[PDB]
DNA sequence: GGGGTTTTGGGGT
DNA sequence: GGGGTTTTGGGGT
DNA sequence: GGGGTTTTGGGGT
């Protein structure tokens, strides 16, 4: 029914429109009310259910520092930020290094503009976990890996190639191995499948290190 | 030299060290609190300390460090555990035994059951009965006057398993009233499946008495004990509010999942009262994208114990470790992402045992007897990340895999009742979220499906 | 006081 | 600090 | 020496 977390909505309608923003629903484009968790080394930030990490823009940081002087931004732990201004990206990564991620996969928040409301700010919160973490988004993103690896498969694979029965039916006196039964799914250049068709979004963005020279060198 | 005391007659007054035997009903995972601190919170019964006048009575057991190395890992109930040094205050009622393992207190566990879960897992024989399968700091000693205590408590252990329940209705709650908690709760259910979602993550399909199915993500490295059949008492569950699709519990770091000795009362009954359940799967087949799992098949009663072998293994590994080459028959899971040859009606040919040579049923035959000649490109958890796919053979003509679509082979260009069935198994094979649980032969350098059929 | 360690008598809390 | 919330590791903690 | 504990300066090993 009704998805109660923000996060685990928009992010699920990128996986399931093709990493297309364009695609994903207009009315889950408003300003984005999120509780800070950490701020350093990693900032992230929780919608109340879930916990992601967003990822600031040069031009963001900037503005920031300029609307809100001497307000730091990695000692917002506990305190809240209005980002006003967003985007979502997907980009291929490497999930044995970054925990924001699956399946060498990540759905990124992309910061244009956002304030602090350090205003006593509350709310009463179950424990946020990591949201590709998640049963039922992992669920989701392998779902999307399916779809790419099985169009891949059936444009790839042609001729039907199917073993001799000889070879396994008369296999007395034979003997074989198993690397014989290994096919590649698609064309691709390494080991890793990579063969996907949603246009991986670039923009530059700040090393969360960056940001803590810039304030206390 | 030690003195033992029975927890019901433990000091309360005087703050000493005291030393005790105990056996664990429960316990926490060992967590960590903050930067140099660790913690084990476990509750502890003996003869003078198991029951309320119905419910199960206990003491607690907290243990302190500073590493989590020093802490004892619960995955089962009724085994042993013999702590040295611990003071006792009350602690809102209940009697509490804390422990500074960083400073000068011990730990010790011991198995009830022949064999400890490890040495389960593992296959592997104890030492002795009177050996400490886990326990903290470099070295532990058992003194000969030790050994009846020991022997004494398994025995009661075991009495006590098996004519009380042990895991009341009171440190539980059923899984249809999971909703209705404001916050963490337990829970007592039978494993229904365990799923290999990714390389680290097991996804646990759970049942309890009260027949609602949940499931859960089970880390492989923090509780790889966990087995399809089998009880488990989960300690410290939240219901996830943000699963819309299925029913899903959240663990935490502190969560454990925690199996029962063989005399326990209340694993025998709900092994058996716990039935399977396939709602979950049935319903899924009408939706065009399932994020519920389906084992569309079901292996042999006679491989049920065989263990598994992951896809990597099958094809990269098979012909280098010495394990695996002196093995012609596994079990393995994995999902279809094609199924050759692509038209149906060609999965049934007519096959000449004489020339061992197979052919279309064009001209409808005679050109040998009909059977399935299907070759399945699969993958697995194992093999997720990489660019391969791999072959799978249903080749029955030898009679292996003859029954795995339910239907006997026939020429599938006349008989429309047979390739409609062929059809819609196809569909349901290539379908997201669809897996196979099979057991294969190693004929020639390639796996032939054998002793396997569809559910569905 | 007592562990393990080596400090083999002596800090700090 | 115990019915709890880390990050020597953010997929045992 | 240094922890944790309290012994709060000094045992044995």
């Amino acid at each position: 029914p009704q998805q109660q977390s923000a996060f685990k909505q928009l992010y699920t309608e990128l996986f399931n429109n093709e990493g297309d923003f364009s695609k994903v629903s207009s009315n889950l484009k408003k300003p984005l009310k999120c509780y800070v968790k950490e701020s350093y080394p990693h900032f992230l930030v929780t919608d109340g259910y879930f916990f992601v990490a967003p990822y600031f823009t040069k031009e963001a940081v900037n503005e920031f520092h300029a609307k809100f002087p001497n307000v730091n931004i990695v000692d917002l732990t506990d305190k809240v930020i209005v980002i006003n201004n967003w985007s979502l990206e997907l980009r291929r990564v490497n999930s044995a290094e970054v925990f924001t991620s699956y399946a060498n996969l990540e759905a990124r928040l992309i910061v244009h503009s956002f304030k602090p409301n350090l205003q006593e700010r509350l709310n009463p919160t179950r424990y946020p976990v990591n949201l590709f973490r998640d049963d039922e988004f992992k669920t989701t993103i392998q779902h999307f890996r399916h779809t790419a690896l099985q169009a891949a498969i059936n444009k790839t694979v042609k001729g039907d190639n199917l073993v001799d029965i000889s070879k396994v039916a008369d296999a007395a006196g034979k003997k074989g191995k198993v690397d014989a039964g290994i096919v590649k799914a698609s064309a691709s250049k390494g080991d890793e499948f990579s063969d996907f068709s949603f246009k991986e979004g670039n923009t530059a963005t700040l090393k969360i290190a960056d940001i803590f020279v810039q304030e206390k060198g | 030299k030690y003195e033992y005391v029975e927890l019901a007659k433990a000091s309360l007054t005087s703050a000493q060290p005291q030393h005790f035997y105990a056996v664990v009903i429960d316990a926490t995972f060992p967590y960590k609190t903050n930067q140099e601190r660790y913690i084990c919170s476990l509750k502890i019964v003996d003869p003078t300390l198991y029951l309320k006048q119905d419910a199960s009575d206990y003491a607690t057991l907290v243990l302190y460090a500073k590493r989590f190395e020093d802490l004892p890992i619960i995955h089962r109930a009724g085994d042993i555990i013999r702590v040295h040094r611990a003071t006792l205050r009350l602690y809102n009622g209940q009697r509490q035994f804390n422990a500074n393992v960083f400073y000068s207190s011990s730990w010790a566990l011991f198995s009830t059951d022949k064999r400890s879960v490890t040495q389960e897992i593992n296959n592997q024989d104890a030492v002795s009965d009177t050996t400490p399968f886990s326990f903290s700091s470099k070295h532990a000693t058992i003194e000969k006057n030790e050994i009846s205590i020991l022997q004494n408590l398994r025995k009661w252990a075991n009495q006590y398993f098996s004519s009380y329940s042990v895991i009341s209705s009171d440190m539980y709650t059923a899984l249809n009233k999971a909703q209705a908690q404001k916050g963490d709760f337990d829970v007592v259910a039978k494993i229904l499946q365990v799923h290999e979602l990714d390389e680290y993550t097991n996804e646990l399909k759970l049942k309890d008495a009260s027949g609602q199915v949940f499931y859960t993500l089970s880390l492989k490295l923090k509780f790889p004990h966990v087995r399809t059949g089998e009880v488990v008492r989960i300690r410290s569950a939240t219901y996830d509010e943000t699963s819309t699709q299925k029913k899903v519990l959240i663990l935490s770091h502190y969560s454990n999942i925690i199996t029962f000795i063989q005399s326990s009362k209340l694993a025998k009954e709900l092994r058996a009262k716990i039935q399977d359940d396939h709602s979950v799967e049935v319903a899924s087949l009408k939706k065009n994208v399932s994020l519920n799992a389906v084992v569309l098949t079901e292996v042999d009663k006679k491989h049920a114990a065989l263990p598994s072998t992951s896809l990597q293994d099958l094809f990269h590994h098979a012909d280098s470790d010495k394990e695996l080459q002196a093995q012609d028959t596994f079990r393995t899971q994995f999902y279809v992402t094609k199924i050759e040859p692509s038209d149906v009606k060609e999965w049934v040919k007519g096959y000449d045992r004489k020339t061992k040579k197979s052919s279309s049923l064009k001209g409808a035959s005679g050109k040998g007897d009909n059977i399935f000649q299907v070759q399945f490109l699969v993958k697995d958890a194992s093999t997720q990340l990489n660019n391969n796919t791999y072959r799978v053979l249903l080749y029955t003509q030898d009679g292996l895999g003859a029954n795995f679509f339910n239907v006997k082979a026939d020429n599938l260009h006349k008989n429309a009742d047979a390739r409609k069935k062929l059809e819609d198994s196809a569909e349901l094979l290539t379908k997201f979220n669809s897996y196979v649980d099979a057991v294969v032969e190693r004929r020639n350098g390639f796996y032939l499906i054998k002793d396997t059929k569809l559910i569905y």
